[PDB]
């Protein structure tokens, strides 16, 4: 049930409603007024889709897709079957995740710790609710959504793209891989760099994060610093999914023909648009 | 075929990779135990991992995980209900008894060595060569408390000789004696530092250090925690 | 409001750190750079110094040689006009020899020659690099994880460029040399092989691709939250469990029933990140070579 050292921290008090209500916990789990509230949007969420199964006449998993109502409808409503069941499954969704993020809030008090996971989780939120929410309303129909079914979502991935051409050449979509490119690298040193120093060569005595500092300045002429490295990991990580929804608001809205003519602004200037040669020219 | 066979069999691999990190987190805090501190029953899949011996630095010992665990001080808390499961309920004053948000670790009472022998903080005065490079220098300022009324002025800033960075600020109280402050609790001011965590009469339940140049792992936390706690239980002495 | 120690708000500054020592040999450390300011809210605000030595110049020589190299050609393409390089930056390339000449090296300079040596001066570049990440962690005392995950960044680009072209029979199934050209490969290599989101690697690839963002935000901020405890002082928390690691334990043992050590979390966090290119690098492999489309693999198994 608890852990060696976890009863000095099982305390009354921290709830942001309810006072100490649901102020109690599950084997592991914190529960909370919040910790009752997504039991109620997740269940209610799943039956919304064993139900959109039994519609579709298939329980496999790999099939089962509940897809958002036709172009025709707008930001209006729409029957169950035809794309009502999505819609309240949305609720229930960003019902869950909103809960969950608040959930952490009680937890992050209780025990006197920072904010900063919850509010790190936030930025996830809103990429979906990008997707789901933000990008639809825009363009005037929740057609531009995505579905929800482990091989239909990517088939939307697909077609979303293409829709577009190439849609490498999205200026936003460009940066925000290199975020989560750069956050690998990070992730793969960081947990490499510690580790090393936790656990050198056999017979010899843990090294000091002296060694550590040193390591990294015999090799790129530089050391961050631990303080420096969580703040890089969770900068880069959550800058990398800014750029990702800033790369879909902006498609479909401001900017709705092929990606790779956009390119066309920085080589049509004046200045060099008519140099002969090159590759344009 | 051939890549058929490469994905069942790595599966099979990202298995035992899922089974070898979990039973490396569980050095620390397992086994798990009934709210009473006796052995819970039902303990999970995974086992407890063969110990490892880890080598301290300058020699200060080994440490060997998992190892018998034991909290090796008082915990003034008692049950709320009858039933596993609740909170329980500080049987004193948190703040002074240790617990809740205020809780601290019998950690080792001996200072942090950096990689050449020499503690790994010390005051700035003791620091030769350090200085505030930039931003507002905090010695010579007030120190407001949650309640808007002052508590004393800050006199130091114990640094991070390694990393070059200030881990707390020495404050002075009215009996003269000195305290330390967390770094990553205050907010400088351009006139003032403000601690929204602790309440002006606080400062002087703050727990204090032996040596005046010199900081343990122990008593590190003993503030750290101390300062935190008072997010919770001094929150009656607060304005927004 | 409240604290959250993103950006620091005092700075110190004390003697350059010139390091431990060990088994270095001093003789090669550079001395001490300048110190900045502006990297100082951060993080460190020391530059400097840096380990040079033989095979450490080796690989900054081939790395210039290699950047150079695709700028001539770049420049050739240019018609040796300032205006015209910055305009077309990112559409010059350096594509790979055609499929007829397939593994042989006697091509020309003008039609494909001049890519080998460049990807020569990079594969020496690159393996030389690796070595230097591994001594520089002997001569420390620690322990070569640094230099094991780097070699499975390794995998993927070896995979992309050298083993994958000639397991197929020509160097023209490789990698081009630009900032458009090498985007528009990559979307081809898909179409060629049936979309890659057929293919099981590289969607498992991607799983550890996002995973690495949420593992990371996760950890980042789990230690951002309990540095007023000394949470980024880790390796301390490892020999020494304080509040700070037991408090961020529990946070997730109270949010989703496990949590982790201060130690073992970076367990997670190198192999989560390091199975990134190590799937991905299984999946180009079998791409062309056993599998040639995926689609069809998708409804087969076989
Ligand atoms: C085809 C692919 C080829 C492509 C090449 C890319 C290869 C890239 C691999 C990079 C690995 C990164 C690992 C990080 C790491 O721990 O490094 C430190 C680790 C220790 O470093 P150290 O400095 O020597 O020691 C310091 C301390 O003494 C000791 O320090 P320590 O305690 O930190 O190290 C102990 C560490 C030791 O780590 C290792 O021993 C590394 C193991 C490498 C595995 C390589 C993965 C291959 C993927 C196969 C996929 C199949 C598809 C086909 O423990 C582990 O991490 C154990 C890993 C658990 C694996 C689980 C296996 C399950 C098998 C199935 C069982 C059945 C399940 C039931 C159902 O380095 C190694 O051990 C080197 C591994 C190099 C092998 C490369 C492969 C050659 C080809
Ligand atoms: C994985 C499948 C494809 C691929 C798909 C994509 C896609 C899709 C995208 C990129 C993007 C990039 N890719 Mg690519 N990329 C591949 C293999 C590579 C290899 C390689 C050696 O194998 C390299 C060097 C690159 C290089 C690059 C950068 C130009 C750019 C940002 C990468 C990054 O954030 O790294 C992070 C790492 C670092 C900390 C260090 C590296 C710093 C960067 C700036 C590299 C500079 C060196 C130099 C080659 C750049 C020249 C530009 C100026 C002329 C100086 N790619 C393979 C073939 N790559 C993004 C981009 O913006 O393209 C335009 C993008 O959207
Ligand atoms: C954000 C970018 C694109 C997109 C592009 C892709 C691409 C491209 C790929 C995936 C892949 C996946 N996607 Mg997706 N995906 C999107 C939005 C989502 C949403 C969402 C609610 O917003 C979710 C839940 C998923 C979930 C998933 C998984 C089924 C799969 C592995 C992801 C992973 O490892 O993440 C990292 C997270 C973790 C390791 C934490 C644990 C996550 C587990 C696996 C969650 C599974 C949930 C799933 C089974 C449904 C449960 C819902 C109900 C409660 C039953 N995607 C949007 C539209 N997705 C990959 C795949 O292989 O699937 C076909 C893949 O190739
Ligand atoms: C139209 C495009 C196709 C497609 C085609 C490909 C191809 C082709 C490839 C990928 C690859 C990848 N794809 Mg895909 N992919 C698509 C859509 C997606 C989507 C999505 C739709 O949301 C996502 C999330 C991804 C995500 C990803 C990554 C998980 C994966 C590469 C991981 C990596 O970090 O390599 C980045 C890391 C490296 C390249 C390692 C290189 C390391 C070297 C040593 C660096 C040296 C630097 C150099 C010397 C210069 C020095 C730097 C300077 C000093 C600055 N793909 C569609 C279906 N994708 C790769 C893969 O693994 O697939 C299985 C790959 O080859
Ligand atoms: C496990 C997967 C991830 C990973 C891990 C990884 N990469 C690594 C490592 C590890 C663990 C290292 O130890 C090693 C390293 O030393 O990093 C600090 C490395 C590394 N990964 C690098 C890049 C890199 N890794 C990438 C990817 C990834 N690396 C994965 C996501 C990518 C991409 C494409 O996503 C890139 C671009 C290098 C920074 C470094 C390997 C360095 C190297 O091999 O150098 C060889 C050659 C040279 C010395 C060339 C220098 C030539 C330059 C002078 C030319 C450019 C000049 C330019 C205009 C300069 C200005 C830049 C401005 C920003 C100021
Ligand atoms: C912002 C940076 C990255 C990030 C960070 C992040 N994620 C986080 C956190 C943080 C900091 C948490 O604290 C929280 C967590 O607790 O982690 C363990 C979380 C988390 N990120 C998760 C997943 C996740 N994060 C992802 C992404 C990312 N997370 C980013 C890349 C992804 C993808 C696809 O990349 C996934 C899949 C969860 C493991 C966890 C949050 C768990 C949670 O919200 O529980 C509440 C909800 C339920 C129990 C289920 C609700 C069921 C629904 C009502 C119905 C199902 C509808 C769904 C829309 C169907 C989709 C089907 C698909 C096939 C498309
Ligand atoms: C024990 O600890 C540790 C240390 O300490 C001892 C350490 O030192 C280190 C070592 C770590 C390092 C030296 C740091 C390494 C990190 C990096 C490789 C670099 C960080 C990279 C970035 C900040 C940039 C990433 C982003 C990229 C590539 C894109 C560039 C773009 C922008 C900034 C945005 C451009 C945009 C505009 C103008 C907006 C335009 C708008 C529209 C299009 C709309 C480690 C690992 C460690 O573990
Ligand atoms: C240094 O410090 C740190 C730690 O430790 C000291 C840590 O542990 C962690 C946390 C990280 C790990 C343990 C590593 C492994 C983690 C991952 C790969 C992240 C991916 C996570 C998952 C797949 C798990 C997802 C699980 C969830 C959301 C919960 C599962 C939940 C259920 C089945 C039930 C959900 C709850 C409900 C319905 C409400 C509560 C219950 C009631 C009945 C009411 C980090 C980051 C860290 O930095
Ligand atoms: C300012 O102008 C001057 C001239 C001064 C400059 O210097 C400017 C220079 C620039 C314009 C340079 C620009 C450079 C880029 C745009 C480079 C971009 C590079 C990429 C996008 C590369 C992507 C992928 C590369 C891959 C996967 C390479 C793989 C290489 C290998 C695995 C090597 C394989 C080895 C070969 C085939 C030969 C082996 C031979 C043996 C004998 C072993
Ligand atoms: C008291 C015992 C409690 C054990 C419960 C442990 C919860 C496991 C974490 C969720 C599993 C996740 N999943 C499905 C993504 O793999
Ligand atoms: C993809 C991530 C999945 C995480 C793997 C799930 C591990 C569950 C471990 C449960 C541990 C149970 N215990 C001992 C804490 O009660
Ligand atoms: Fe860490």
């Amino acid at each position: 049930a608890l852990l060696s050292f976890e009863r000095k921290y099982r305390v009354p008090g921290g709830t942001l409603v309810g006072g100490n209500l649901f102020d109690f916990w599950v084997g592991p789990f914190y529960v909370g007024f919040f910790g009752v509230a997504t039991f109620f949007f997740a269940a209610l969420g799943i039956i919304l889709i064993a139900w959109s199964a039994v519609l579709q006449g298939t329980w496999n998993p790999q099939l089962i897709s509940v897809y958002p109502p036709a172009l025709e409808y707008g930001l209006g409503g729409a029957p169950l079957a035809k794309g009502g069941l999505w819609q309240i499954i949305t609720i229930c969704a960003t019902g869950a995740f909103v809960s969950w993020a608040l959930r952490e809030v009680e937890i992050c008090r209780k025990l006197g710790i920072g904010y900063h996971i919850p509010f790190a989780f936030a930025f996830a939120i809103l990429a979906y609710l990008t997707l789901v929410l933000f990008r639809p309303v825009m363009m005037g129909a929740w057609g531009y959504a995505f579905p929800y079914g482990i091989w239909t979502h990517l088939d939307w991935v697909s077609n979303t793209g293409y829709t577009y051409g190439n849609f490498h050449y999205n200026p936003a979509h460009m940066i925000a891989i290199s975020f989560f490119f750069t956050n690998a690298l990070a992730l793969a040193l960081h947990g490499a760099l510690v580790l090393s120093a936790a656990n050198p060569e056999k017979g010899k005595e843990m090294r000091t994060p002296d060694h550590a500092a040193t390591f990294f300045r015999d090799l790129v002429g530089y050391s961050i610093g631990t303080l420096g490295i969580h703040r890089l990991g969770l900068l880069l990580s959550l800058s990398a999914v800014f750029f990702s929804a800033l790369c879909m608001i902006i498609t479909g809205t401001i900017w709705f023909d092929q990606w790779v003519d956009w390119w066309q602004w920085w080589v049509k200037l004046p200045w060099w648009a008519n140099i002969p040669g090159g590759i344009n020219g | 075929d051939l890549a058929s066979l490469a994905i069942y069999s790595f599966w099979i691999f990202l298995a035992g990779l899922i089974y070898y990190l979990q039973t490396e987190n569980m050095r620390e805090g397992y086994p798990l135990e009934n709210e009473d501190g006796t052995p819970a029953a039902n303990q999970g899949p995974f086992p407890l991992p063969k110990p490892k011996t880890f080598i301290l630095p300058h020699g200060r010992g080994t440490l060997t995980v998992p190892g018998p665990e034991s909290e090796d001080r008082p915990i003034a808390l008692a049950r709320t209900a009858v039933s596993e499961g609740f909170p329980h309920a500080p049987t004193g004053d948190p703040m002074k008894d240790g617990v809740g948000p205020a809780s601290w670790v019998a950690r080792r009472d001996l200072p942090e060595l950096d990689g050449h022998g020499h503690n790994k903080i010390k005051p700035m005065k003791a620091a030769a060569g350090f200085h505030v490079s930039a931003g507002k220098n905090p010695i010579g300022l007030p120190v407001r408390g949650c309640d808007l009324e002052i508590a004393g002025k800050v006199v130091d800033i114990w640094v991070d000789i390694p990393e070059q960075m200030a881990r707390f600020l020495e404050v002075e109280l009215k009996d003269g004696s000195t305290r330390l402050l967390p770094m990553q609790m205050v907010k400088v001011q351009s006139n003032r530092v403000h601690v929204n965590a602790l309440s002006s009469d606080l400062f002087a339940g703050i727990p204090t250090i032996k040596s005046p140049t010199e900081v343990t792992l122990l008593e590190e936390d003993k503030i750290c925690g101390y300062v935190a706690g008072g997010l919770m239980y001094a929150a009656p002495k607060r304005k927004s | 409001a409240e604290y959250q120690n993103i950006f620091s708000q005092v700075q110190v500054r004390g003697p350059a750190d010139l390091g431990m020592t060990e088994d270095v040999n001093l003789a090669n450390r550079s001395g001490v750079g300048p110190f900045s300011t502006l990297l100082g809210w951060f993080g460190n605000a020391q530059l400097g110094p840096i380990y040079l030595g033989s095979l450490g110049v080796l690989s900054l020589f081939s790395g210039l040689m290699w950047f150079f190299t695709i700028g001539i050609w770049f420049w050739y393409q240019a018609g040796w006009n300032p205006a015209v390089f910055l305009r077309d930056l990112f559409f010059f390339s350096l594509e790979p020899p055609a499929p007829e000449y397939g593994l042989s090296f006697a091509a020309p300079l003008k039609e494909g020659g001049l890519w080998l040596i460049a990807s020569f001066f990079m594969f020496v570049a690159v393996w030389s690099w690796w070595g230097r990440t591994y001594l520089r962690a002997q001569a420390l005392g620690m322990g070569k994880h640094t230099a094991w995950a780097f070699l499975s960044a390794i995998w993927l680009w070896m995979v992309l460029g050298f083993i994958r072209p000639i397991l197929m029979g020509s160097w023209s199934e490789a990698v081009p040399y630009g900032i458009f050209s090498h985007l528009d490969w990559t979307n081809n290599f898909s179409l060629v092989h049936g979309n890659l989101f057929y293919n099981p690697f590289h969607g498992l690839s991607i799983a550890f691709l996002y995973g690495s963002a949420l593992l990371f935000a996760m950890h980042g901020a789990t230690i951002l939250a309990v540095s007023r405890f000394g949470g980024e002082l880790e390796l301390e928390q490892i020999a020494d469990r304080g509040t700070a690691a037991e408090r961020a334990a529990l946070f997730w043992r109270w949010t989703m029933g496990f949590n982790a050590t201060m130690e073992g979390i970076h367990r997670w966090a190198i192999w989560m990140a390091v199975l990134v290119t190590l799937t991905g690098g299984i999946g180009i492999l079998l791409s062309g070579t056993v599998v040639d489309n995926w689609y069809v693999w998708g409804q087969n198994h076989g």
